[PDB]
């Protein structure tokens, strides 16, 4: 509750940028690749 | 042509001067959302000055020669034919849809696919409002009686009428009422008329089932008022479309006079011949005589000798308002009165307010009528402006509430819960459509942060306690708290706003936002 | 004092065909968002502060007003092609703009206007031999004269409550439209009606008219029901005794009056049945209900009649039977009868309809449908509204060939092989146009959102190998077989639109120096 939860939220948001800056590089779709390890992630754990 | 000064934009640049243009206008009426609005002074280009804190009247007063500025004021114009209370939070939520979408290009999502994902999840969140709406009218019809007075009393509240909002209330539940088929719910604006005159207080103000006229029954002896006669077949009105005069020959259609002795004797005959015309309206029934044109000093007098009130000077459009209300017709000239064609109301009787020298009158009917009219009083224009408006704004929720009897309850708090399920729903959904539920889901979240911002609350935390409240421990309705309010949960508080009306300024907002996002290029024409 | 070129001079060599490439191709640029049925919308605000949207080629076109002189000659080209073909305004700036940037490469390396254009030419003879190969006109050739319909309309009954039973809709959905004159069709040619009760494959296809019946007066069960080849009347008004419509009152104050009046009616009323039996027509329909003695009348003369026929019935009669509706019976002439093939009476579901069948005159097309409830009869007819919109457009140009680019794709393919077995700067004229015939499909996937590099590798791939009706699939992001999938566009419309961006594009490309003057 309260400014916590954004920033915690904003946090969360945040760390994304390792993965997408990762898959920039690459030269894969950037906004492709998130999804897709969401994706995988919801079965494996810290395996894709 | 005029390639001179013409203006263009490339693909990377108008993506986001279309969604600068958007916030730059949704700053125009976001201090305006809620009750706790703030009253703008604007200066039309005609030079209309006024104060007020309608998102409707700000948008249509203020000009802008920005495009993409003007698809909105469009929209919020075409709205305002439609329901216009949800101006300010439909610009809103387009403003914070088309800021989402600029966040969604900027990571690399095609516009299409975000309008996409837009559609969807305010389908989604339309779904979801429907399933948490409450019926009234199938639970009790007092308390949706109850229900209407209380939302139309909510709204008039935040203006002056404040001082006879009760009657203002009755009135338009009234005037819905009676234009309405109960079966149907199909109400049409164009039925219920608004008029007033300055002068006095709003405390004056009266419902009409009829027309009005503006009309001081021509001479000021003749009686001010028709009774049904104990319960007869109503009052006889006549309904004419010539002048009360003296037949004349086809010759030269003009009467000579020479001396005194031609004038008395021209008098005596002008006499006699509007006796004749006053007994044949006298045969047909007819009670009160209503001519498009005026009427001549020996007829009013023979009249009033005859207590037969004449209106005078009545337009088409105003005599065939009588007729439908009357369920009458319109009888060309005196010699063709006859009863099966003159029109039958409760009662004919002139209305007095305060010194004003129209002296209007007032026609009744007790049965279903097509023509309603709001009169409406006060000491100056802007107050009967006013008082219109707040009437105008009643009778919308009323028609609405009456329309579905689903409700939904203000404050944000639908807001609120459209966007948790809008994010729940993202969680759960796969690929890159998530991410355009999740903008649509903070959208969403816009309006109660702004209610809250108004309101003088901490937006942050409110927004925050009201998502926590309606996750963690139950699904409710709490908003935010704009108006005096012991606590928190409106459910408790009886602040219920139409489910039409909300799904219709979702669907507003969402294909607003569609439009200017689906536009890529903008050309203007240069100047001579 | 007078100066034609108002004072402005203009340079000579390749800078006026570049000035005039880059121009064409800032229109390209202009109207790339509108191509395809998914192109963005244009904001174009006129010198009155008039403002519209839309994503119309003609629109932007018209609104646009380009006044650069060599870019007016693509504007006007696109703006014939749009008033005499209709089809296909965008792809032909859109090409023509693709050629221009090819072009500008070709002129940077000192090739002249002339080569360009003499590759061009023969580049588009070869795809429009290509076209005509690969246009698609199927008579009796592993197909029949409806069965090419029938797999179009199967596409659209698709998960309805016909699609079981879509084979036998479909015949009627084509024969809709085919049994007609082709050279006019229109959705009002095509009327269907629901009948309750029956199975849905029992419908009957009317090439006439058909409506209910409603005579419920005496006479009944003595006038003929059928008929081999009836002559058909048409009425209005003033066939009854007591009219319905455009009667009058009449008031009487004595018997003798009353009986004359009576007598009068009688006696004029025989007279106007008796000009039905003197102009031999065996079918009489009317607006208006026809009463005891009008009916006994036409039973007495083996004759016809039924009475409140609708003004879309009288409309579907007149179509149907080739002639004409008299207002009163008072004028009926042999001229305004309509000849039928047949005239039978239906005992559908326990109720007696009234149809012409096998009429040749017949102009409409009157579908009766049959099931266990109306909720069904009006599914299948929407089902069938929209299986006889698409044979309707199919049978409107019968000549066709894969859309979604395929077409595209295979004319590039076959002048990249033709230009494999071409010397000298043929050569890389045919691959550029090759290549540049290509943009259609990169700015329709870029406008729907695909992704361009992907979708048209695979494109690539898929068309280079084994059949060559691959395209882009735009119901989902993917390559696949249009032709399987009935998406095709007119083949004429294909030759006349790269036609016309051929002429633009030699006329923009065919002067290298020019001096133009400013006006």
């Amino acid at each position: 509750e309260g400014v916590q939860a954004f920033i915690w939220q904003e946090f969360a948001s945040a760390l994304e940028v390792i993965p997408t800056t990762l898959a920039e590089n690459a030269g894969l779709n950037s906004i492709k690749v998130v999804t897709e390890l969401r994706s995988k992630h919801e079965n494996g754990e810290l395996n894709d | 042509k005029d390639q001179g000064n013409k203006k263009r934009q490339h693909g990377l640049e108008a993506k986001k001067s279309h969604i600068l243009a958007a916030r730059s206008v949704a700053s125009i009426i976001k201090t305006s959302l809620g009750p706790r609005g703030l009253d703008k002074i604007l200066i039309s280009p005609d030079g209309e000055i006024t104060i007020t804190n309608d998102g409707a009247t700000i948008l249509s007063q203020m000009e802008l020669d920005n495009e993409i500025a003007k698809l909105l004021v469009q929209l919020s114009k075409s709205q305002d034919d439609e329901i216009g209370d949800g101006t300010t939070g439909v610009v809103v939520l387009a403003s914070a849809l088309l800021d989402q979408a600029l966040e969604l290009i900027q990571k690399g999502i095609h516009p299409i696919k975000i309008a996409n994902g837009f559609d969807e999840a305010a389908k989604l969140a339309i779904s979801k409002l429907e399933e948490t709406c409450d019926d009234i009218s199938a639970s009790n019809d007092e308390l949706f009686r109850d229900f209407l007075l209380r939302a139309a009393k909510t709204s008039l509240g935040s203006k002056i009428v404040s001082k006879d909002h009760d009657r203002f209330a009755e009135m338009a539940v009234e005037a819905v009422i009676n234009v309405m088929d109960k079966d149907r719910k199909d109400v049409d604006f164009d039925l219920i008329k608004m008029q007033g005159r300055v002068g006095g207080s709003i405390s004056d103000s009266k419902l009409i089932n009829g027309v009005i006229l503006d009309k001081d029954f021509s001479h000021p002896q003749m009686p001010k008022c028709v009774l049904p006669k104990e319960g007869s077949d109503g009052v006889k009105l006549a309904i004419l479309t010539c002048p009360f005069e003296p037949p004349k020959p086809k010759t030269k259609h003009k009467l000579d006079i020479s001396s005194v002795e031609e004038y008395q004797k021209l008098q005596t005959y002008e006499q006699d011949k509007f006796k004749e015309m006053i007994d044949d309206v006298k045969k047909a029934g007819a009670d009160v005589v209503i001519c498009q044109w005026g009427f001549d000093d020996e007829a009013n007098h023979l009249l009033l000798q005859n207590d037969l009130p004449a209106v005078r000077w009545v337009g088409g459009q105003e005599l065939e308002h009588i007729a439908i209300s009357t369920n009458g017709r319109i009888v060309p000239r005196f010699q063709d009165l006859s009863k099966d064609k003159l029109g039958t109301c409760s009662r004919i009787y002139e209305q007095e307010f305060g010194t004003t020298k129209d002296r209007m009158l007032i026609i009744e009917q007790s049965k279903e009528t097509k023509t309603v009219t709001c009169f409406v009083r006060g000491s100056n224009k802007m107050i009967v402006d006013e008082a219109e408006r707040a009437l105008h704004d009643s009778l919308c929720v009323v028609r609405n509430l009456v329309k579905d009897s689903r409700v939904v309850y203000g404050g944000g708090a639908a807001e609120v819960t459209m966007s948790l399920a809008v994010s729940e729903e993202a969680d759960k959904q796969r690929g890159i459509d998530q991410y355009a539920f999740r903008g649509f889901a903070q959208a969403l979240d816009t309006i109660p942060m702004t209610l809250a911002e108004n309101s003088g609350l901490d937006p942050i935390g409110t927004l925050s306690t009201l998502k926590s409240k309606q996750l963690k421990e139950k699904i409710s309705n709490i908003g935010v708290d704009c108006l005096g309010y012991g606590s928190n949960d409106m459910k408790e508080l009886f602040v219920v706003d139409p489910f039409i009306g909300k799904k219709q300024q979702i669907l507003l907002a969402t294909q607003l936002c569609r439009m200017i996002l689906k536009i890529d290029n903008v050309i203007i024409s240069g100047k001579d | 004092i007078v100066v034609l070129k108002e004072g402005t001079d203009a340079s000579q060599g390749k800078g006026q065909i570049i000035s005039n490439i880059n121009a064409c191709v800032a229109v390209q640029e202009a109207l790339k968002p509108t191509l395809g049925p998914l192109g963005s919308d244009i904001l174009i605000v006129t010198s009155n502060q008039k403002t519209t949207i839309s994503n119309d080629g003609a629109t932007i076109l018209k609104l646009l007003d380009v006044v650069h002189p060599a870019a007016k000659t693509l504007v006007d080209i696109s703006r014939a092609q749009d008033a005499e073909v209709g089809d296909g305004t965008t792809s032909v700036t859109i090409l023509a703009g693709e050629l221009m940037k090819e072009a500008k490469p070709f002129l940077e390396e000192g090739i002249s206007s002339h080569l360009i254009m003499k590759g061009y030419r023969k580049a588009v003879s070869l795809a429009v031999e290509k076209i005509n190969e690969l246009a698609v006109d199927i008579t009796s050739e592993k197909s029949s004269g409806r069965e090419l319909l029938e797999r179009c309309a199967r596409t659209a009954m698709s998960s309805k409550l016909i699609h079981n039973n879509a084979d036998f809709f479909v015949k009627m959905c084509v024969d809709a439209v085919l049994s007609l004159d082709r050279n006019d069709l229109d959705d009002k040619l095509i009327g269907i009606k629901k009948i309750p009760g029956g199975a849905m494959e029992e419908s009957l296809f009317i090439n006439g008219v058909a409506f209910k019946k409603t005579f419920s007066y005496a006479g009944f069960e003595q006038q003929p029901k059928k008929f081999n080849n009836p002559k058909i009347l048409s009425l209005n008004v003033e066939l009854e005794l007591k009219a319905e419509k455009d009667n009058a009152e009449v008031r009487v104050e004595h018997v003798e009056d009353y009986q004359a009046i009576v007598d009068a009616e009688w006696q004029l009323i025989f007279e106007k049945l008796r000009q039905v039996e003197e102009t031999g027509a065996n079918i009489v329909l009317s607006k208006l209900p026809i009463g005891d003695l009008a009916t006994q009348f036409f039973a007495d003369r083996n004759i016809f009649c039924a009475g409140r026929v609708s003004a879309d019935d009288m409309n579907r009669v007149i179509q149907a039977v080739g002639g004409s509706i008299q207002s009163t019976t008072s004028d009926i002439k042999p001229e305004h009868l309509g000849t039928c093939a047949l005239f039978e009476e239906m005992q559908i579901g326990s109720e007696r309809y009234n149809l012409f069948q096998g009429c040749p005159q017949a102009k409409t097309c009157t579908l009766l449908l049959r099931g266990g409830a109306e909720q069904v009869i009006a599914e299948v007819e929407r089902s069938l509204h929209d299986a006889i919109m698409i044979v309707k457009r199919a049978l409107q140009n019968k000549l066709i060939v894969a859309g979604g680019g395929a077409t595209e794709m295979e004319v590039s393919k076959c002048l990249r092989d033709y230009s494999k077995t071409i010397a000298g700067k043929q050569q890389m004229i045919i691959n550029a146009f090759a290549k540049a015939l290509e943009v259609i499909p990169r700015q329709l996937c870029e406008n729907a959102g695909f992704d361009a590099i992907e979708i048209l590798n695979k494109l690539r791939l898929a068309h280079s190998k084994g059949e060559k009706w691959y395209g882009v699939v735009f119901e989902t992001e993917n390559i696949g077989d249009n032709f399987a999938k009935f998406v095709w566009e007119p083949a004429l419309v294909k030759i006349n639109a790269l036609n016309s961006a051929t002429e633009a594009t030699n006329l923009i490309l065919s002067v290298d120096e020019t001096i133009t003057n400013k006006g």
